[PDB]
């Protein structure tokens, strides 16, 4: 499932802005 | 004609005039560190933690946000900073949190904003999997008006994503963290955001205008209402190559409504989008998947909010004193702060 490719992913914290 | 439409345009003619006169005479210097219990951190930002603070001669609480000048500096958002403060004690919205004070001294710059016991929306969200679109409605709408109240005054707001949306104790939310907040007519290249909410005109570089916004809309609905976002990968360079494909795929559960909505504000195609026709904001406001939302009775707060916070309950942070500098550090750069 795409929840769990998700839930498995490094992006599900907190994300930052990029400042370039 | 057009009778709410018209109340509209004089709502905001008034609003636009009160801005107009804070932005040009700002509120500045308005406290002083120590007039303020600093309690526990709430969380962090790019250049210092927010706390949780005691104004001492009033016993209220706010959420004092401390920026390190020389990470600012080094991280070369002195400009974007400026508009942060410049923007944020100008603007007056239910939805829009607002900067009680603001000072600063040798070390750091000090932003005292109202607190809101829910905290972010962003935690609630992964806690929770994902909102209902009743739920996603309730919080979009609030979006939808206070995107419709910053842009007529010429704003971009360009960070939308639920780690900047707080709740407060009535269950609605406050927009927070105006760092990429601009004032501009016309056009704009900074290459600025958060990944996932870029939309394609940002990552390739095309120069943009408030239509960015409503893209970013698009990427938070959905969110809200599927439990992650439409475009997601494990590195940044994964999800623009997703973001400019011109592809998206919704949940199964989506409603006929939603995907329609989503695929007007999620368009690559800046004359397609909604939110940037002849209509602007009404093409929004007008959807199908709005046709149940009272928009007046939002804004003064009348509907009964989905979700109150639970009425201690923070995340745990190491906590350190405020180190303040005996020599002023970029005073120039922040003169006008
Ligand atoms: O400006 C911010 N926050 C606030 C401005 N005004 N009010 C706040 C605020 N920030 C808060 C942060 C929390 C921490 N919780 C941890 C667990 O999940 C819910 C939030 C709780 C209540 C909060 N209220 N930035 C966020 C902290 C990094």
């Amino acid at each position: 499932t795409t929840y769990a490719d998700f839930i498995a992913s490094g992006r599900t914290g907190r994300r930052n802005a990029i400042h370039d | 004609k057009g009778s709410e439409q018209e109340s509209v345009k004089e709502f905001l003619a008034k609003a636009k005039e009160d801005f107009l006169k804070k932005w040009e005479s700002p509120a500045q210097n308005t406290a002083h560190l120590d007039q303020f219990e600093r309690i526990r951190t709430l969380g962090t930002g790019s250049f210092g933690r927010v706390m949780l603070v005691k104004h001492k001669e009033t016993g209220n609480h706010y959420a004092m946000k401390i920026l390190d000048k020389q990470k600012v500096v080094k991280l070369k958002q002195i400009e974007h900073t400026l508009n942060e403060k410049r923007i944020q004690q100008a603007v007056n919205f239910p939805f829009l949190v607002k900067l009680e004070f603001s000072f600063k001294d040798n070390s750091n710059l000090y932003m005292v904003l109202e607190y809101a016991p829910g905290g972010e929306m962003f935690s609630h969200l992964r806690r929770i999997g994902r909102f209902s679109e009743p739920h996603a409605r309730f919080y979009a709408a609030q979006i939808v008006l206070t995107f419709e109240y910053l842009h007529s005054l010429d704003l971009i707001y360009r960070d939308l994503k639920p780690e900047n949306l707080l709740i407060d104790q009535q269950g609605y939310i406050k927009v927070a963290d105006f760092g990429f907040a601009k004032r501009v007519k016309g056009r704009t290249w900074t290459l600025c955001g958060t990944p996932e909410y870029l939309a394609p005109e940002i990552i390739l570089s095309k120069g943009y205008n408030k239509a960015v916004d409503w893209w970013a809309l698009g990427v938070l609905i959905y969110e809200m209402a599927a439990g992650y976002p439409p475009f997601f990968a494990d590195q940044p360079i994964q999800i623009y190559e997703k973001i400019v494909s011109g592809k998206v795929r919704f949940p199964s559960h989506f409603s006929s409504d939603l995907k329609d909505l989503l695929r007007n504000l999620l368009q690559v195609d800046l004359t397609k989008r909604f939110g940037n026709l002849k209509n602007g904001v009404n093409d929004i406001k007008n959807h199908k998947w709005f046709a149940t939302t009272d928009w007046i009775a939002i804004y003064q707060r009348k509907v009964e909010a989905p979700f109150i916070p639970k009425f201690s309950n923070f995340d745990d942070y190491e906590e350190e004193e405020i180190r303040v500098s005996i020599n002023e550090k970029c005073g120039k750069e922040f003169s006008e702060f």
